[PDB]
Formats: C-alpha cells, structure tokens, sequence
RNA sequence: AACGCGUUAAGCGCGCCGCCUGGGGAGUACGGCCGCAAGGCUGAAACUCAAAGGAAUUGACGGGGGCCCGCACAAGCGGUGGAGCAUGUGGUUUAAUUCGAAGCAACGCGAAGAACCUUACCAGGCCUUGACAUGCUAGGGAACCCGGGUGAAAGCCUGGGGUGCCCCGCGAGGGGAGCCCUAGCACAGGUGCUGCAUGGCCGUCGUCAGCUCGUGCCGUGAGGUGUUGGGUUAAGUCCCGCAACGAGCGCAACCCCCGCCGUUAGUUGCCAGCGGUUCGGCCGGGCACUCUAACGGGACUGCCCGCGAAAGCGGGAGGAAGGAGGGGACGACGUCUGGUCAGCAUGGCCCUUACGGCCUGGGCGACACACGUGCUACAAUGCCCACUACAAAGCGAUGCCACCCGGCAACGGGGAGCUAAUCGCAAAAAGGUGGGCCCAGUUCGGAUUGGGGUCUGCAACCCGACCCCAUGAAGCCGGAAUCGCUAGUAAUCGCGGAUCAG
C-alpha cells in the first residue's frame, strides 16, 4: 500500500469537486451530511442505470443534484413516470429544493467509474478473469483514449491464495499532474468474499 | 460501530455531560472533526473524491 | 488463411530478488495440407499473447513440401540434438503414423500416409525442428536427376 | 548436451585393444592370486532410494575483488542511559485491570482528549421482534402527552388528558393508511474468530535508481541482447560507443510555499508630501510604500577564460536568485503470507430469553520491577523583581471576552466591541535598561506532602485542572552502550491550532 489516488491529486489542478458550494461552520456540518443522504439513496437505486458523476451545486436553501448516467432511460421510465417518483422522494429526505436532472454518460468506455464497474460485475458475473480485464482496456483504447487499465484484485476466480492481477497500455502518467485520469473504484461481491476494482483511463494532457 | 452504540449518542442523554460525538458515516467516535461530523478515516476516504466541497490537498 | 495446430506449451522460470517471475512458451504449427507447412516457437508475459506470436515465426519459417500421393518421395533420417528423428514412406492406407509431434507437424503439411520412430531424447522442440529440417532436405525425382547429371540437362531429357 | 575441440581433433573414414551398462551399499563380503608385513589385484549380491549425475541460465550469497551514494563512519554541536515527574510498554496483580501493536519498519503508536459517557471489560438490577431495518398473521389500540408508586438507576405495576387522516354513508358507525400494544413468526444485532481465506488503506527496503515490453538480433533451449563498457549525473541524467531501435511504469518537469519584480486593487490595512489636530493615522485628503490575494515576468550552462570528441566540469561578469535557489505534495514492477476483521466493507466457523440490549457502580490509572519516549533540573553565559522593546501564523457571535469593581489570586459580578485586516485571545519569550543574589543542596532545583480556596460539571473518593499559604525530595552535568542534525539546519525561546464542558 504505497500511493495515491489519482483524483485527491488533482483538486482544483485538472479536475473538480462534485459537491460544489459554500458553507459556513454551522452548515458545512449539516449540510454536508445531507449530500451523503442525497447520493447514499440516489445510489443504492440508480444501480442497474449506470450511474457516474454526481454533481450537487447549491445556493440559498436551493440544492441543484445534476446526475451523469449511462442509460438515461432507466432513471426516467416511460415518459417521465419513474424520475418523478424520486425527484420528490429526495424533497421527502432534503426538505427543499431537489431540482434532480439528467445528463447522459455519451460514451461509456470513456469513464472510469462505469468502466470498473461493469469489470466488477463481470467478475460477480462468474466471467473468465483475465479476459475481463483484457478486454475491459480493449474497448478503451478503442473508443480512443490516451491511456488504459483495469487492476482485479481478490481471492481471484475462486482462490483459497488471494492474489492480484491486471493489464494496461498506452500513457498512465500519474506523476504528471498536467495529465487527466479518472479512477473507477468498483467492488464486486461473489461467494466466496469480495473483491474491489480499479480502473484509470488517461485521456490527455492539458 | 455497535449499530444501537451510534444510537446512544443520537438521541440526547440524561445529563448533558455526555454529549460526545461520532461519525456520520461510520460510527467511530475515537477521532472526529467536528466541524465534518466525520473521523481522519473518512475524511481522507472522501476528500479523495472531492466530494467534500474547497478541501484541498496541501502544501507549503 | 493458414489453418494452424498447436504443439506445446509451457511456463518457464526466470529468477529475482523476493519470488520467482515469469513467461511462457508456444510451439505452434501452420499449413496448407496440400504442400506447405510452417512452425515457431513463441516466448511472451501472457500465454495465448504467446501462442498467437508463434504463430507469427511460422509464417515466415515455411517449408514447401515435395509431396507425392499424400506420401514421403524416398526414405529419410536427421539429427539435431540428441534427438533422432525418422520417416520413410507408407502406403495408401497406413497413413499419419508417428508419435505426437511428427502427427501434428506432417499432418498440417499434409501427409496422409509416412512411418516414423523417435530418439534417445524425445524433447519436443528438438524433435520439432528436427522435421522442420528432415522435411526442409527432402528431395524429388526430378529436383534430383537435376542435380546431379544436370551438368548438361536439356541434352538427357 | 553445453563447456569447449579445433592439421597437437573432441572434424571426416580404416584396423586392433581395453573399458562402460542407474545412485547408495562398495572398492566391502566370498573365492582364488601376489607380498615378510602393511596390503594389493580380480571383484559380487541381498536390501534400500527415484534418483546419482553433466555441462549451462537468472538470481540470491562470500569472513572475493573492482567502481559510486546516504549525517553510513569520521571532522563538529547537543542529549539519552543516572536523577524526579509525564506518557506508552514488558512483566506481575486483579471480580475485571477490555483489545491490538512486536528487531530497525511495536513502545507520547490505534487514543487529534477514558471521572459516568466514551467502553468492547467486570459485579449487580434487568429487556426478549429486542437501542435498528423492510415486513407477515391473530386480536386491541389514533399518534400522542401529563402524574403517581417502588427504585442505585434502568425496569415494572399504574392514574388521566387525547381520539386527527383516507374511502363509503342521512346516520349511529364499519372498511383503510399510518403508527401503538400484546402473542407468534420472518429476522434484526455481535468491537464472537481467522489479517495465514479477502477488499481497501497504511508501513517498509526507498525518492533507492532502479522494473520491464515490442519488433529485430543471438543460443536446441531456459535465456541473452536492449539496460552492458568509457565519460557524466542527486538519477536508466545525459554525451560516445556498440545488434540493436523505441516505448510503458519510475527520475525529471506541469501544482503549492518561500526569494526579486511588473499588471488589475485601495477596505476593516497603509502614512512619504500638504491641511487641521483632544497628540492617538485621531480627522480632512491620499494610496505613494508596507501589507493585502489573483494573475503573469524571470535562469537557459545564456556570457566570458580554462578543461573536454561530447555530455559535463571549475573559476567569474551581470542578477534578488546560478547551475535543480531553499522547502512541500509526489513512492516504479515487487517483498516481508509485515499491519488491522477494533473505522467501514466481506467468505467462512460461531451466539441469537444471549457474547446480542438497557442500566447505576467498579475498571483500563492497579505496582516487589524493567525497558522504550519526553519534561524540568542539577544553575553564574545564571536565578530572581521591576521598567523596556521586535514576531509570524491560526481560532472566536451556542464563542473571543477589551475595561470596571471585589479578592493577595484562581476567578466571580457588571458590561462595551466582533458574521471577525475592523473587536478579542495577546503577555510574544529569550534580547534591552536598572537593581537584588555571590558557590550555597543554595533566592540552584521544584518533587512529595499538610491546610486553605476558585472553576468545569447531574457528579472530582477512586480519578481532574488551576489559586494562595506552609513542606523544599533526588539530582553539583551522569557506567558499559547509544541518538539527531550538513545552514537559517543544529541547538535555544515564545505563540498557535486541531481534539474537547473540563
Ligand atoms: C506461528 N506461525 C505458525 C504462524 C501461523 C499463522 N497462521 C495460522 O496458523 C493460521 N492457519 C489456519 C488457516 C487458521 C489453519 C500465521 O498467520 C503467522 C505465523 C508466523 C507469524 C510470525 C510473525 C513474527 N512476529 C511479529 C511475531 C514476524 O517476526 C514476522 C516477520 N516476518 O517480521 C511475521 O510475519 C509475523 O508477524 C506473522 O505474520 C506471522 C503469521 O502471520
Ligand atoms: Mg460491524
Ligand atoms: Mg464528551
Ligand atoms: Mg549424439
Ligand atoms: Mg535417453
Ligand atoms: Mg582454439
Ligand atoms: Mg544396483
Ligand atoms: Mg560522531
Ligand atoms: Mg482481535
Ligand atoms: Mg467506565
Ligand atoms: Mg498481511
Ligand atoms: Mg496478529
Ligand atoms: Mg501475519
Ligand atoms: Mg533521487
Ligand atoms: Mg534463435
Ligand atoms: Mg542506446
Ligand atoms: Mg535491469
Ligand atoms: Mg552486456
Ligand atoms: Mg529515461
Ligand atoms: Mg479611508
Ligand atoms: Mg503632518
Ligand atoms: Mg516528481
Ligand atoms: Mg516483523
Ligand atoms: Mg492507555
Ligand atoms: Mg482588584
Ligand atoms: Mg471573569
Ligand atoms: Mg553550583
Ligand atoms: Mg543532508
Ligand atoms: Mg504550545
Ligand atoms: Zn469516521
């Protein structure tokens, strides 16, 4: 356990906060506490849409929740019938103004989080390991990013010797911080433990 | 965390002396930051997203 | 366009500093069964990202074959190694009988019928560029009385 | 086989000889033969093991060498080990003194705040769909709010106030959602175990210059080459050479701090000139400079002599900064099955009227000892009482508390300002001026005690901090051993923040 996560690198160098406020010492507590609410539910449901990047900007007593995701269509429904039921059921936890949007995850591959998280799945899924894994950076430098890879990391396969794996290509310059990666920290969950995900993709420098 | 021990600091106590503390996000109540309602566990954990609005990491 | 056997595998030791590392070894063999017929030896990290660069040796190490009714035009022997390799030709009907590897390199060269024994020491990787060169040093009844006599051919035949 | 052989063949063939036939037993036994003898020659088996071997490769290692670097040793400053106290720890003790950390890389470390709380521990009084989740079925209940009794508190027995919302209806009133109780069931919950079944995150060799791949080249191959040699570098940094050519993760740069300066800016900061002045930047006026944060500029071996194929190197000119200017974040492929199921996450074993839950009290602080870390000392380059100057950083409207009064004082009472460049903590301290002490267990030193008070707090006996009085212990600079630091560093002196009522 030697180094650093990519993001808490860049804070305000080559990327940005999701929750982006002000607050004073009396609200930041609450107020805070609150957004772990917000995406500890919006979470726990969204699942199965892909969900990425969640954005919770604020004003006077105005919460301003954005949502990147994957399939925007599972977070509506048909029509607008099931975004509704949840755009209130936040105003239910808040007790204020939830103006909860969509924004679609355009490409796929190109963002980390999704990325390890269907890997992850795989790997609930009873998948072949490495191929995972392989393919998993396949698709990356193939939607035409900088950099790949994936980093699988259990008792691997249904192993009693917890070991670790992965691959890669291509630019993964974490030393740069002029270099924009993303990290995908996913988690899958399989019979015989659990097994956390990584995922880095570059896409250039700035 | 002993799940009903985050609850003998939730609601409010016999005597106000006994007021202490914990986390929000994982009921440890050993190192908390009040001004966070978060530990130095969770309070990296987290600011390593970002998810905590003007935390920077420093240096001088 | 190649159909293309596999011969072996297998997982070599290098060494280091705390623990073993690591790579891994592919015989592969190539051919169109009417003539041709190549072979590598394909050393990589990862195991089928080696098989598939033996793959590629075998392509540029071709062997035309001088074949003859599915069969081996005279007898013939090789060393290489300690491992001494055999074929002499069978008849219609006798067909692809020789241990694994000479099976899977005459086969895919395209042999119906051949004899054959192995030698002293078996290891596979000689006794695979042991036929790789038994087969490279065949010799046809006409490249033949066309190399020797030939001294003034056109006058012969 | 490879090593190596290589017209002195281990190359290509002819003749003849002797010799081998798996390791151990074994060069033994049996027999013959030879010698004076010591012994030799010839030379087995029973049984037992899956080997015994041969060259060669990458490493690891050497009390093998060659060449570099780190406060690694030396050259220098100051300490520990000794003393008393503070803090962890080992061992003992305990109803329990809850847990884990284990050579450097455990030991002021998890604890950036144990009086109950925290709290996993122990002794008692207790709770059983449970302090918590989404529910199911039967029966009653709106939710809810007030009081008594018993009690160490919890807990239990019990008095009363209350009867909203949805649908149907003229209506009494039934149906429904919520929540409430009683009984039963799903199940909750566990700081129960295993870090040697994991996640993640951390430590570490190590900010060391290393770790590798592609295509090709070379070996039958593992593998090598590249990355090596010479020069250079804080470096695999780079220059030259080479059967190599490049790339990926490291080095480095891009980010922040400090050093110079320019652009935008003049409040709550600032005062060089002018006006007034209660002499206080106090007011008019100004934003010059100091400051104040945001963006840019600037350093490149660029210049010169020298050294050198080059990279580089040495000395200098200019410059605030010179060869990376100082400092920070930044930790490569991997190892120690290193660390924690005690933040959380989870496979599994394990209890689930009990390890789970609530409670008051007791405990982690116990003390024949031992280590590990630090504080103050043992004093004259000092101790002490006055007057006197010069800081940066941070916190504070549930708090910071200027002054005023009371008290020797802690502090209490009264009370102005401050969402904080405007008000406050705020006294900076070593330094300076002036004087007292005169080698003393001392006006050094400030333990441990006797008594008196203040504060926080439901509550200071275990077990608190602070005030005043009296007590004035060890220790006159520390055995063997051993630690840190290469410049604004070491030492020495003060301020601050987090945690938190204290
Ligand atoms: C005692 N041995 C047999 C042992 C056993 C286990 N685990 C088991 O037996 C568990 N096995 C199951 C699966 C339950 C059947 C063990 O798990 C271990 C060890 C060894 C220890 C050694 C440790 C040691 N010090 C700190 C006490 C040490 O010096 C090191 C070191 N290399 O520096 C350690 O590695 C050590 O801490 C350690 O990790 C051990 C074990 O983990
Ligand atoms: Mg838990
Ligand atoms: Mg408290
Ligand atoms: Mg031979
Ligand atoms: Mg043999
Ligand atoms: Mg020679
Ligand atoms: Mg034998
Ligand atoms: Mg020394
Ligand atoms: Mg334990
Ligand atoms: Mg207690
Ligand atoms: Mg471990
Ligand atoms: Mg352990
Ligand atoms: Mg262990
Ligand atoms: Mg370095
Ligand atoms: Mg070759
Ligand atoms: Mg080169
Ligand atoms: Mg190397
Ligand atoms: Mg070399
Ligand atoms: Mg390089
Ligand atoms: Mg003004
Ligand atoms: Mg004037
Ligand atoms: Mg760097
Ligand atoms: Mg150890
Ligand atoms: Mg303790
Ligand atoms: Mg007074
Ligand atoms: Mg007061
Ligand atoms: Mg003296
Ligand atoms: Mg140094
Ligand atoms: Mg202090
Ligand atoms: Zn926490």
């Amino acid at each position: 356990g030697n180094k650093i996560h990519p993001i808490g690198f860049r804070l305000g160098i080559t990327r940005d906060w999701e929750s982006r406020w002000y607050a004073g010492k009396k609200q930041y507590r609450h107020l805070l506490l609150e957004d772990q609410r917000i995406r500890g539910l919006l979470e726990k449901e969204l699942y199965s849409a892909g969900l990425a990047r969640v954005d919770i900007e604020r004003a006077a007593d105005n919460v301003a929740v954005t949502v990147h995701v994957a399939k925007p269509g599972v977070v509506i429904g048909r029509g607008g019938e099931r975004i509704r039921v949840l755009r209130e059921e936040l105003a239910k936890l808040t007790g204020k103004n939830v103006a909860l949007n969509v924004q679609e995850v355009q490409n796929p591959n190109l963002s980390a989080p999704l990325v390890a998280q269907r890997v992850a799945e795989q790997i609930e899924r009873r998948f072949a390991v490495r191929r995972a894994i392989k393919q998993a950076v396949q698709r990356v430098m193939e939607s035409g990013a900088k950099g790949a890879k994936v980093i699988v990391s259990g008792r691997i396969g249904g192993a009693e010797q917890a070991r670790t794996e992965w691959a890669a290509q291509g630019r993964v310059p974490l030393h740069t911080l002029r270099a924009n990666i993303d990290y995908g920290f996913a988690l899958a969950r399989t019979t015989y433990g659990v097994l956390g995900v990584k995922a880095y993709i570059f896409l250039g420098e700035v | 965390a002993r799940k009903a021990l985050i609850e003998k600091a939730k609601r409010t106590p016999k005597f106000k002396v006994r007021a202490y503390t914990r986390c929000v996000r994982c009921g440890r109540a050993r190192s908390v930051y009040r001004f966070f309602g978060l530990c130095r566990i969770c309070l990296r954990e987290l600011a390593h997203k970002g998810q905590l609005p003007g935390v920077r990491k420093a240096s001088w | 366009d190649f159909e293309e056997k596999m011969i072996l595998i297998r997982r070599t030791a290098r060494m280091q500093a705390g623990g073993r590392r690591f790579r891994f070894g592919a015989l592969v063999v190539v051919g169109d069964r009417q003539g041709r017929v190549g072979l590598g030896f394909g050393k990589a990290p990862e195991v089928p990202l080696a098989v598939q660069k033996a793959g590629y040796y075998a392509r540029r190490n071709m062997v035309e074959v001088p074949l003859q009714n599915g069969t081996i035009p005279h007898e013939i022997e090789v060393e290489f190694g300690a491992s001494k390799i055999v074929l002499k030709p069978a008849a219609p009907g006798t067909g692809v009988i020789a241990g694994a590897v000479p099976r899977a390199i005459l086969e895919l060269a395209g042999v119906t019928d051949i004899l054959t024994k192995e030698l002293g020491s078996r290891n596979p990787i000689n006794i695979a560029y042991a036929t790789m060169e038994a087969l490279r040093q065949l010799r046809t009844k006409a490249d033949v009385e066309r190399l020797r006599k030939g001294e003034a051919h056109a006058q012969a035949q």
